[PDB]
């Protein structure tokens, strides 16, 4: 919930009104009328919007709210670019990086996350295991077998027998 | 103009200057173009069919005309591939027999079974 | 089977009709005009329609008979050659001959998609939803077109695809058993 | 359901009215009490229309 | 849980294409006299112009 | 109502973002950008041990026409997912962003209909992927056109006109004749759906001749040889946005089109024809890959780049083998990162700067633009398939696929890689190499979203190419679902 | 939990329920890639024979070698499909 001001966005569109337009106010090539827009751009940058002011007005807060705005724009990036504005520092945050490092990016790397640990329950990882049951199941005897020798008796039975029952499932066939 | 390909777009153009096709390599280098990388004044009418004429267009030898030089090549392949064709009649003999493997051929060692003993095995 | 056509007398009929067509397009031609017009000039301000009328007709029924004699049955490739040969008629009033060319693959081709589909501007009364067996089979019937079933006879797909790709007269797993 | 039916047709009218704004070339809440009109009415159409479905589905449930 | 609501929908479906096959082959089925034209005055038997009648016009 | 009260809350919210904000190209982004949150939440919940779809609804049910249904009797819209579906969601969402973002600090009038056509012509190519009847497939193949036609139309470059009109005619009337293929089995099956239809066989003489409608239908759509007039001319007229999800987005539907619709009801149709799906696709390869030599514009090269690994795709799909189908899969999902990415570099960043895409101005771009002459490089021998990229491991198991099925046919097709480098990298050594032009002043240095498309479109080709296995857990099923080798 | 569902084959289970038809494709899938690890088993083992063997592998493992290409052919995906929508014998 936070705050604006009424009468100041009343007096501000009354200060812009005596104020050049955006493609004047720059193009002169000092401090004698380039000293008051060096403030008004920094109207732009002062952030008053207000989170739940935006939800419990009517528009004619709005219009004037936007007009408004839209000339503080002009006067803040045709500054930027002819010439805070005399003053040179990195990097002055744009209006997308707010919410695509921090939205975009982090569930576009849960996305990489998930994806990796999803291929854990995969059909190879879940057939060896199958295929080692359907050994154990059919010939339990080498489950006797220590736990080092097991892993080659497993594969002479695989080697060794069919195990597949897929001539099981094709009885019209013969 | 000079390629059957540049002949074969006259009906084509009906605005367009129809300049002659010269390549941009072989024009000299010591006269001092805008683009001394291209070989190009700032404004010169480009050529139908322009980038087989380009500096970045293939190499274009100079020296030999390209229906000779097309002879010089296959003088030498074949001038190779006759004497060393010819030069199998003129051989001499070897004076050793190959040498010879035991156990019948070495024919169980390099895979094989009794049937199967034709197929693996040599010199007995 | 089938039976072959007379080509002259189809040809001949054609030519006949073609020719009234001529004649009464050059009746419309005359009255549907301007500027001084008479009895005469029927044929002479004509706009070389009664060529157009009559070569079309023989051109296109004389090829046709012919190809349905030649390869001795009857489908919609006789439609395209056909109609080839009707492009090439009307592609001769231009005289040009990557036209002429235009006019024989593209009006052949049109012919073609015509003749395939039945060469009838109307529908076949049988053979279509309302008048045709459809849905699924009852029993062990032959599939018909407009049917379907659950599974083919194996010895059918075999038949019609081939013994090679994939596909199989006996299946892979089964081909491979241990006795 | 009966009442997801009566708020699309109310929808619809609101997109009515709304439209209807839009190229007279007025706001988008102009005359704001129109809104409740055009969805009373485009949701009265949504009663008759469920109402006649309803009828028409006992009407084939009969015939068994 | 997912095989089972897979056959629940695939019910739906062939519910939906048997109702179809069902009202398409109702349209194609003949009707009667009394539904298909006035419904009383179920007879197309005329007895029509009856001023100056002739006895023996019947069949 | 509570569904009802949320929509009536996020509708208020998008009137007063309207109201006091200007542009709503931060709520789109919010919104396009919140849809990631929730698909990757849907991958979470996602049964991969189960061919069966998993999320299903219905909407436009005779019972409830405004929502959701249960009922025993279903003649709505069908839709739902599972693996192959959801890889394409997935290569979507998390594309369609950084077209929105991709037209930033450019756009300057009536920004707020170009976003909107925007977002809209990406939301219709998420429900594409979604659906499940062969209409409500069909009813969003084409709610894409009106408004691609109009934001080529307005918004683009020059002589846009002409591309607006291609873009809705060729499309149409490729379109025209699958509308015409599933009208014929809509009235034959009586089934729109795509569940139930690996039951049901056709007559060969049926099945025959409702494929063609189909396959020339998806001769246009991924452009192959008749066709193709359409494709360079549609981009290199549009605009920005248009373009990479022209060529990201809407080439890769057509590859999931002749998966979803044809191969698994077609099964016998196709046995006896594949061997005409290689000559057009031989033929597209060796054709347009041939005719990029000689093109004196910039976008148009990268267009046709795109038309030959469309090309080499649907013979991996074709191939009637297991290695083929994945290795399409894997081809569309990742063109579909490579290339939107060499049309931000083609029409995104340089077009920007200097406005004409004529090639013949520009070379000399290492002397002023280094870390932009990197990603020219990296950016096209990842297009070429180079391994580890993404691009090789499709491009390799889809040769091996259609070399399975024909093996002359895949060794003269082989001949793509060479193809493929050879104008790639003509063009990238045009424009790396040599003095810095006459014609060129010196402008801006690749700026901080402009980098930050880049290496998330270079980042999600190297994971790929390192690992193809990261969505195997999704497509091990769709390896199995479409094979006839009996 | 390793789970093991059952096995329905495409015989005999009335292609109007969606349930035994989905499952009867996923048991023909599933086995087929039990049927694809013993493929995947004896290429582990011929490669170890080789390994250690060396020199006299033509006759320590022709029947390993000979035994991989018997499988080779016969043992891939192979596609429900070609089962499901035909029959043989009829
Ligand atoms: C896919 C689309 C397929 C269809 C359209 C394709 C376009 C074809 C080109 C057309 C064209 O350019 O014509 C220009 C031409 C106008 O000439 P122009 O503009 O002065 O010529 C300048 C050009 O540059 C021409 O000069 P050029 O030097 O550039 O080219 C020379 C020549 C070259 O021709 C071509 O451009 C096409 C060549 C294709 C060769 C393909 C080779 C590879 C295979 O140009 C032509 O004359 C083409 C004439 C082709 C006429 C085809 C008529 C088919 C009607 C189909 C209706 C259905 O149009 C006409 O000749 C008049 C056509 C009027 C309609 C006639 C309708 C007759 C219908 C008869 C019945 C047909 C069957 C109906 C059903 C049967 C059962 C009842
Ligand atoms: C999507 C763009 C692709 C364009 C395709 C359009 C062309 C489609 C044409 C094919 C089709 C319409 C089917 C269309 C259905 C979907 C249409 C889809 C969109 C339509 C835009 C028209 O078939 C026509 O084909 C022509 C040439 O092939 C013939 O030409 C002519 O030939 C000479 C006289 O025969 C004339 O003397 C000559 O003057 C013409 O030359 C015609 O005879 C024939 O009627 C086939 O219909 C027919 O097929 C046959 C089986 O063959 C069926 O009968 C079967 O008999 C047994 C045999 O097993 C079995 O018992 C059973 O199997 C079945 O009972 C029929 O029931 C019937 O249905
Ligand atoms: C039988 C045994 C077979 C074994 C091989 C037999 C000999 C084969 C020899 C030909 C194959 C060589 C590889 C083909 C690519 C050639 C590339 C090339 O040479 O580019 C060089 C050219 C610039 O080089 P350059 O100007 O000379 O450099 C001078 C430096 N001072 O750069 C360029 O600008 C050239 C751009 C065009 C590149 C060539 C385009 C045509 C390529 C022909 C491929 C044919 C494909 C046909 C497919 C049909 C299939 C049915
Ligand atoms: C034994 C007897 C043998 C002969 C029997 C055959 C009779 C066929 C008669 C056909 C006559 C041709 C019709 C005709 O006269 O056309 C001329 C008339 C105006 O044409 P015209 O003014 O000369 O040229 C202006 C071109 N911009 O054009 C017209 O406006 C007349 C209107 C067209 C005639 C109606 C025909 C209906 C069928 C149209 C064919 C559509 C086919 C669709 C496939
Ligand atoms: C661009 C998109 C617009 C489409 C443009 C297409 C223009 C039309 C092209 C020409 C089509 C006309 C071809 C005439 C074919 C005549 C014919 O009878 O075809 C016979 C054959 C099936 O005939 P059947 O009775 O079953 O017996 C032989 C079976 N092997 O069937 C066949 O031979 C196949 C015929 C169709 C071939 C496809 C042609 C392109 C479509
Ligand atoms: C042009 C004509 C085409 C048709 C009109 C366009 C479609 C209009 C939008 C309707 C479709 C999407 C929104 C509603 C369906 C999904 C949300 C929902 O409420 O259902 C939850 C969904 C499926 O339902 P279920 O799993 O069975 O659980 C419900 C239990 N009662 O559970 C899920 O799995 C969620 C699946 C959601 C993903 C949907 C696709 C994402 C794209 C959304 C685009 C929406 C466009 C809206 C534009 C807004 C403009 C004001
Ligand atoms: C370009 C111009 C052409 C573009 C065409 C686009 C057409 C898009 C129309 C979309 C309308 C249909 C939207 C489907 C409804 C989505 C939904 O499910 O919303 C929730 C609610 C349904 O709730 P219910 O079915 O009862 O189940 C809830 C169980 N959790 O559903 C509702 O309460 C209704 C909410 C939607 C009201 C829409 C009013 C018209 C909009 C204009
Ligand atoms: C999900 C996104 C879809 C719904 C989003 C709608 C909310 C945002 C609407 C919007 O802001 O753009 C509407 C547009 C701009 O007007 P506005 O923003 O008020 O003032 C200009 C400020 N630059 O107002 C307009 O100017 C619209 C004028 C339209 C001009 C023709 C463009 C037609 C595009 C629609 C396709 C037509 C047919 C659609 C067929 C169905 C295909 C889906
Ligand atoms: C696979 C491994 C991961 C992929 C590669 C990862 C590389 C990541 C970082 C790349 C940084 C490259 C770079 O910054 O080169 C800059 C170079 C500047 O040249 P410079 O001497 O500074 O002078 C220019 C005159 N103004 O700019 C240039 O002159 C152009 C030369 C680019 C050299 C890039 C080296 C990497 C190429 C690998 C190819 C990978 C293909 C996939």
């Amino acid at each position: 919930l936070r705050a604006y001001n009424e009468e100041k966005e009343l007096a501000l569109k009354q200060r812009l009104s005596q104020l050049p337009p955006p493609g004047k106010a720059f193009v002169t090539a000092k401090e004698a009328e380039l000293a008051e827009l060096a403030e008004i751009a920094a109207l732009y940058k002062t952030d008053r919007v207000g989170i739940l002011d935006i939800l419990l007005l009517g528009n004619k807060h709005a219009r004037l709210y936007r007009d408004n705005t839209a000339l503080l724009k002009d006067y803040y990036y045709n500054g930027r670019r002819i010439l805070w504005e005399i003053k040179r520092e990195g990097a002055e945050k744009e209006d997308w990086v707010n919410q695509m490092y921090f939205l975009y990016a982090p569930s576009l790397i849960l996305l990489l996350i998930v994806m990796v640990y999803k291929s854990r329950e995969d059909i190879t990882f879940w057939a060896k295991k199958e295929l080692d049951q359907r050994v154990l199941d059919k010939h339990p005897e080498i489950n006797d077998a220590p736990e080092n020798e097991r892993d080659a008796l497993i594969v002479e039975r695989i080697i060794a027998g069919d195990y597949d029952k897929l001539a099981s499932l094709q009885k019209k066939a013969t | 103009i000079r390629a059957s390909f540049d002949k074969a777009e006259e009906p084509m153009l009906g605005d367009y200057p129809d300049i002659d096709p010269f390549p941009a390599q072989l024009k000299n280098p010591y006269k001092k173009y805008d683009d001394q990388q291209d070989r190009r004044n700032l404004e010169e009418p480009l050529s139908v069919n322009d980038d087989l004429y380009d500096m970045w267009s293939p190499d274009r030898f100079t020296h030999f005309k390209n229906q000779d030089a097309l002879k010089y090549f296959i003088g030498f392949l074949t001038i190779f591939f006759g004497a060393s064709y010819v030069a199998t009649y003129f051989v001499p003999e070897k004076a050793a027999i190959p040498r010879e493997f035991p156990y019948e051929g070495l024919w169980k060692e390099s895979g094989g079974t009794e049937k199967s003993k034709a197929f693996f095995g040599q010199r007995s | 089977h089938f039976h072959p056509y007379n080509t002259l007398g189809l040809a001949t009929q054609s030519a006949m009709v073609g020719l009234g067509a001529g004649v009464v397009a050059a009746a419309a031609r005359n009255s549907l005009a301007t500027g001084p017009r008479n009895i005469l000039t029927t044929f002479s301000k004509s706009g070389g329609v009664v060529t157009i009328f009559t070569g079309a007709s023989i051109a296109y029924v004389f090829t046709y008979c012919s190809a349905a004699n030649l390869r001795e049955r009857k489908d919609g490739w006789n439609h395209m050659w056909a109609g080839a040969a009707t492009g090439a008629v009307l592609g001769a009033r231009t005289k040009l001959v990557p036209a002429f060319i235009g006019w024989t693959v593209l009006c052949g081709a049109a012919c073609g998609l015509f003749g395939w589909t039945g060469a009838r501007f109307n529908a076949d009364r049988k053979a279509s939803l309302e008048q045709s067996p459809k849905g699924f089979v009852q029993e062990d019937a032959h599939q018909t077109f407009w049917e379907v079933v659950h599974r083919r006879p194996l010895s059918l797909t075999v038949e019609q695809l081939g013994e090679g790709r994939g596909i199989n007269a006996v299946p892979i797993a089964t081909a491979t058993e241990a006795p | 359901a009966l009442f997801t039916s009566l708020v699309g047709a109310s929808g619809l009218g609101f997109a009515t009215k709304f439209l209807s704004n839009k190229i007279r070339l007025k706001p988008a809440g102009y005359y704001p009490l129109g809104y409740v009109f055009s969805g009373v009415a485009w949701a009265g159409l949504g009663l008759v229309l469920h109402n006649v479905h309803q009828h028409s589905l006992e009407v084939l449930e009969k015939k068994k | 849980d997912i095989l089972n609501e897979e056959a629940k929908i695939v019910q739906a479906l062939n519910n939906q294409r048997e109702l179809t096959i069902k009202m398409h082959e109702l349209k194609r089925e003949e009707k009667d006299y009394a539904h298909s034209y006035s419904p009383l005055f179920s007879d197309p038997v005329p007895q029509g112009g009856s001023i100056g009648k002739a006895p023996g016009s019947s069949r | 109502m509570f569904l009802t009260s949320i929509l009536l809350s996020s509708l208020y919210l998008f009137n007063r973002i309207l109201a006091w904000q200007g542009n709503v190209k931060h709520f789109y982004l919010f919104a396009s950008n919140l849809l990631l949150l929730f698909i990757v939440v849907l991958y979470i919940n996602f049964n991969t041990f189960s061919n069966s779809f998993q999320f299903n609804f219905e909407l436009f049910n005779s019972l409830n026409p405004f929502g959701l249904s249960n009922s025993d009797i279903s003649n709505g819209l069908l839709f739902g997912i599972d693996g192959l579906s959801l890889t394409f969601i997935l290569l979507t969402v998390l594309l369609i962003p950084l077209t929105l973002l991709g037209n930033w600090y450019n756009i300057n009038f009536n920004s707020n209909l170009y976003y909107t056509l925007v977002l809209a012509i990406g939301l219709v190519i998420l429900l594409n992927f979604w659906a499940l009847d062969y209409i409500s497939f069909y009813i969003l193949f084409e709610a894409t056109l009106p408004l691609l036609f109009i934001l080529i139309h307005i918004y683009g470059s020059s002589d846009s006109e002409r591309a607006s009109f291609y873009v809705l005619m060729f499309t149409l009337s490729g379109s025209l004749f699958m509308l015409l293929s599933i009208v014929v089995i809509s009235i034959v099956l009586n089934t729109t759906n795509f569940i139930n239809h690996n039951l049901f066989v056709l007559s060969l003489d049926l099945q025959t001749i409702i494929w063609l409608g189909l396959f020339i239908a998806i001769m246009v759509k991924t452009p192959l040889f008749p066709i193709h007039v359409w494709l360079p001319v549609v981009h290199s007229e549009s605009p920005l946005a248009g373009s990479m999800i022209l060529a990201g987005l809407i080439l890769k539907l057509a590859l999931y089109a002749i998966l979803r619709l044809l191969l698994p009801l077609l099964c016998e149709a196709q046995i006896l024809y594949t061997p005409m799906i290689y000559i057009i696709s031989l033929l597209t390869i060796i054709l347009t890959s041939l005719a990029t030599l000689r093109q004196i514009d910039l976008k148009v090269i990268i267009a046709y780049s795109s038309i030959s690994h469309m090309g080499i795709a649907i013979l991996g799909v074709c191939s009637n083998t297991s290695l083929g189908i994945y290795g399409s899969i894997v081809l569309g999902v990742a063109h579909g990162f490579v290339s939107p990415a060499l049309f931000l570099i083609v029409g995104g960043i340089l077009y920007d700067r200097y406005h004409i895409r004529i090639v013949n101005y520009y070379k000399g771009l290492t002397t002023y633009m280094p870390q932009l002459a990197t990603y020219i490089i990296i950016l096209s021998f990842a297009n070429i398939g180079t391994p580890l990229t993404g691009n090789f491991t499709g491009e390799f198991l889809s040769l091996q696929g259609g070399f399975i099925r024909n093996p002359i046919i895949g060794g003269i097709s082989c001949i793509s890689v060479l193809l493929a480098a050879i104008y790639q990298l003509k063009l990238t050594n045009k424009l790396t190499g040599g003095i810095s032009s006459i014609y060129m002043h010196r402008t801006n240095d690749v700026t901080i979203r402009e980098k930050f498309i880049m290496n998330i479109l270079i980042i999600s080709t190297l994971i790929i190419g390192i690992c193809p296995q990261i969505m195997y857990n999704l497509l091990y099923w769709t390896v199995n679902n479409y094979i006839y080798i009996i | 939990e390793h789970q093991r569902p059952e096995l329905v084959s495409f015989d005999d289970i009335n292609y109007n329920d969606h349930k035994k038809v989905r499952e009867a494709q996923e048991s023909y899938t599933r086995e087929q890639f039990i049927r694809l690890e013993a493929l995947k088993t004896v290429r582990k083992a011929l490669e170890k024979c080789y390994e250690e063997s060396g020199p006299n592998h033509f006759e320590d493992c022709k029947n390993l070698a000979e035994q991989y290409l018997d499988m080779l052919p016969t043992h891939r995906l192979q596609g429900y499909l070609g089962y499901q929508r035909n029959d043989p014998s009829k």
